[PDB]
DNA sequence: TTTTTTTTTTTTTTTTTTTTTTTTTT
DNA sequence: AAAAAAAAAAAAAAAAAAAAAAAAAA
DNA sequence: TTTTTTTTTTTTTTTTTTTTTTTTTT
DNA sequence: AAAAAAAAAAAAAAAAAAAAAAAAAA
């Protein structure tokens, strides 16, 4: 099936960033921990892509902006700083 | 090193229950770097753990004691 | 401090309402669940306000209403369910409204 | 039998960003429905995990593991 | 007195712009210079209302319209492009008035 | 961010010597519009000139500078 | 002591939009004067304002300190 | 430019004016005031220069006279009071215009 | 005569104000010099009168000012800044 | 400390051509502050030539080489 | 400097002039005589200069006439005539500038 | 037989203090006959005292005893 | 005196007489050579006057003519030459 | 350029003997021609030799050396 | 002691411009006094000159100091 | 010259007298000064021989007598005293 | 106004009678020291021979009564 | 040629420091003194190098040094006291 | 003829800085010749010179002249 | 003084030397020219002492002998001359 | 009394003249 | 050293605009 | 057909009333 | 804890002024 194989592609992904992580500390990670972070990756990408469905529906809209993003991680006031600053970045464009 | 610009919007993409919507390029940058914070604070905070109960590596246990923090977050 | 005072206030109808589901299900609850249930409750409303905050800022206005809150119970679709039954009851308790000032004739 | 009206109010107007921000009648109203079935749902959740592990009074070890399932809900 | 209180009142608005133009150019404002720019809008409508007096009375009317008012800002031309274009915005609202005045037929 | 039709309305009425001065409906949405770029022109040049010496923030010294150059544009 | 009469009158056909615009011998005398007191109130008003902050210096910010009402005034 | 040369011609004017009131107030001007007055000066004049023409053209006139300018000079009384006084005088120099031609019998 | 008298008399302070300067320096004078200085005090009142006269006939009035007068020690720059001094004093009278 | 009033007084009208000529009470006493000035300077500078010479008291000699400086003084 | 070129022309005229008076007496000169009375018509110049200038600011012209002059001649009495004289006669220098200039009649 | 006309303006002008000021043609030629009566009289001053003390030459102890008078005189 | 007062002004004439000569080279007289011609030339005076007188007394009689002088300057040649030159312009005045 | 006879006579009226003599016009004139040609020679005299020692001035000294020959030709 | 008879007769004789002149022998014998006396006169006042300024010995500068004096007296 | 070693022969008789001198005081005269006197006295014969000759003519005669002789030492008069006395011993020859 | 090292180096090394000779730097500028010294005292000393038989300028009959004892000093 | 032109130099540096002599003395030099000023540096430049010579290489070196030359300035005490002066002076520079 | 051998050695010993300095007797001998043809030659050419400009004794002059020609022989 | 003591202790024998050439040429001395060559002599030997002691130090020695004295003499050749034969005459005592 | 046009008189502005002051030249 | 130009201000006459008296109407 | 006045009819602004939200007192 | 006033804004109806239709003249 079509979304078995984007899953493959995710644990490759997920792979990428642990091993940043693992130089950091000069530490050991185990595949199993590899391996959970792509199934909640996909989990949790199934309630931001219908939550940003129904913000977007509430929009007076079809397709996705930057509000409705920022909106979605609203919760942890770290990454809400984080994610702005990374906006004037790709604004650039 | 991590997140293709692609990878996001095939992601995104397969889970939209109106397909209406597409992304803004921007939208998607933006993603790369939301996904880019959501794992690796997953990953941080198994490392916190197993370093706080006193361990020899990161495993399954440590990572399920950080769970309601990051549900929390995100 | 003021707030202090709110808190305490949110608790007190926490352990009624608790109560009401201790009797119906025979099982009786600690009392760090109720003081737990509390203050979640108050770290609920942060989230509360904050949400409800970008959706009546999305809608170009500062006076909300029921599409921004049903809006808020959006995630479990038992409780966007839930909520719509009873803000049908709320156009009922509208009808009310109508009769109380009287018309014409 | 349920939360006070005034009472909810000033609680929001404890975590509001703009505190120009308003409740209506009918959405304050409403507000309670949502903490009933909120609180409704807290209490249920933790009985039957009481009763799945078989307690003789429900304690903390149980409604902490139901704690996780009802912030996802919200 | 009277005066001061509507001196305050402008204050508000004044708060609300300085902070706008506080998050185009990532610079905030000191409390004072909030102050200072109201007192300069409270002694310019005294020049407005006076100028707008001598007007409506060069023009031999009791009554202030639009023409009185785009020669009052008649001084800078960025401003006065400004003024012209937003008339026929503000004429938008009339033609809303097109929707609500009665037309026999 | 709208300019209010009753603000302006009162505003004007405080310094008419003929209170027969009425204020036409298009009249006062234009007033509306020459008070909005008065304190939108009034703030963007005090940060125009806050800009010009290099201050970190914007201060009284530099509106003082600008004094003589508003009188004359309004 | 006032302003000299040549001085006031190209000063003046400086700013006529219609050039056939003159200025009458006693218009003039009058503008003489005028000046005059209006020069006279700038400096009186900058002098009483420097030492109503108790400054050894008048300062171009006590100037603009009068400037408001001057030019209300005027 | 032809202006800057009139700009100069004013600075002397103000200088003079200045010279005398620093001699009656026992205190000498600064070099900053002097130039500052004289650029007041000529800005000023801007608006004056104006306001004569919209007076002039509104009086259904070509030439500006003496209401045009006791018009302009309407704002503070002391200043007013002033120009009234000194234009009797001049109005009795007049007299003398009327009396440098001959007369008949 | 009458104007002897005068001379004499603006010797008979003269006589006290260089003494003055004898008790603060330490240098008193031959009284030659307190002679010579009275002489040239007179000579010079002379000059003051006419000059004085001059300047308040000019200016159209019967009566001399404090004008006439502090324009009258106009030549040294240390003299005037210190005579201005002193006015403002005798105004408050 | 110094001169009598009514002497200058009485020195100055011999002196007036037309002794219509007054003094005012003000520039009378101006006039003794200049005659105190006019005096000691006299005696001052007779004083510094003394000194300049090494002489013992101020002699005619330095006197009159002091009278050329006072002259252009006045 | 400037001012010392001046002092120095100034010393040669005095050198001739004064030599004039030798002529007149069949007496001699100390070359130090003739420099005491440049540098002292120098600085007298300078008192000259000051008088001339608090006379003409006082009368409201910026060009100097005779009068002030004769003013600045008022010390001992054979000066003051003297100068009058004078003044009659070159004003006959004057005079001859009407001749010269052609009048028509 | 006496000055230069513009070398007596240019000493003058070297000390106005109003540069306003300016000097009318009659006023320029009687100051070279003051100026030429001035310095002739300081030497007619000088030859008196030569001749007075019976000196062989005109020698400074003399000028110096001719200098108070010259000054007193103007 | 007499002497004095007249030797002051023939040394004027002498200083005078020097002033022209040192002009025509540009070399100049010491302040002891302009005395010391002045006071010669006033000694010299008394050889004219005693010889003058007594060569008018000696042709009987008083009062002296141009013969006396030119007698009296005979002594250089090229003196006697241009002094009877000049004595032909004065014939003429 | 030259003698006067005023001075050669009051001079020379010093030195006679007999006062009875008196001088006739002629001879006057010629001898302010031989007053002028004695002191002339007298200084050119000294010039001569001031150059022919090589002098920067002429000097006493020079003088002294031209006196001898003055006088024996006088 | 002193003058040889043939040598002053000699040299008279050389400057006469008429030869018919004898001179008679005491009228000769009185040349040799005078001219003995011109030479003891002229060493006299040079001795008394030398000595005067206190020179070394009696040499030219003194004598021709005396020169004016000699021939005066000659 | 015949005014050559005759200026040698004056040379001589005035060489005599200087050392004469150079006997009284006990000091004497440069070389130059013999030299300045010999040429001095020869000058000076010009002046005492056209005055004598002039003298001479005054009187209707050529052949010269005692009384121009003691009228040419007319100049210094301490002199003229001691000379008419040598006059009286020359008288008696 | 110091003497040239190169100058006095070249000088030196024209006329050495072993062509092993160098001169040193300290030497070398000693030596221009010692030259410069030499040619001041002999033009101190010129100075001083024509002003002693008082000549108007240094001529060679001065600085060579000079000369004799300046090469035994050098 | 060659040592013509040294003379010459030698001329332009010796004719400074007596110009500088000429400011002093209120006496200038004639254009004698100052060419037999000239010929002499140069002259002396002579035994003053051979004198050296015959010091440095009777020292058993090839170079001249600071001794040699202070050793040349030997027979003046007023030479000695000066040059040392100079010679702790240019040991400091 | 002449110099004591005394009046040298205590001479010499006069100006010694070092009195270990030792006079051998021939030396001594020696400098008797040599200040004897001193003394002689001073005076030969002192003499020689009074007489070869013809002076009339041996005068200081003259030694003088002879002076900066005999310090050099010495 | 002993200064003046040896002083007029060589006056008497350069007085000696000078008299005797008053001897030879039938030729006087003026008395300062006696005291002039005491004077010499007296300072000269300042001048030949210093440069005495100089010579002795530079030879090897303090005790300065024949070879330094007739170094001493070697300026006029007359001198030269006249001192070798005396030293022959003194090295036979 | 009302309504319109031409000639002369007077007023204010702009340009030019005329005079005064300062520098450069022969 | 002496004379004219260059710059600046002031004043006088020409240009511009209105008001008075004479002409024509309703 | 041309001229002027009064009655009725409609339009736009200002004040006041009436409703809604927030905050304090009893 | 419950109710009402206080504050604000909106909307409603009366005030203000013009233009149409009918009445009388030119």
């Amino acid at each position: 099936s079509y979304q078995q194989r984007l899953k493959a592609a995710v644990h490759y992904t997920v792979g990428c960033l642990c091993e940043e992580v693992a130089l950091d500390k000069a530490m050991q990670f185990s595949k199993q921990t590899i391996a959970a972070i792509s199934e909640l990756t996909f989990r949790q990408c199934e309630n931001f892509a219908k939550d940003l469905e129904m913000f977007a529906r509430h929009a007076k809209r079809t397709t996705i902006n930057t509000e409705d993003v920022k909106l979605l991680a609203r919760r942890s006031n770290s990454l809400l700083k984080y994610i702005t600053d990374k906006s004037e970045e790709i604004a650039q464009a | 090193s991590g997140f293709r610009k692609e990878l996001v919007s095939r992601l995104l993409h397969l889970h939209f229950k109106d397909d209406k919507t597409k992304v803004s390029g921007d939208a998607l940058q933006l993603m790369v770097e939301l996904l880019k914070v959501f794992v690796v604070e997953a990953a941080v905070r198994g490392v916190r753990q197993a370093q706080a109960e006193d361990a020899l590596r990161v495993d399954v246990d440590q990572l399920e004691k950080v769970l309601p923090q990051l549900l929390l977050d995100f």
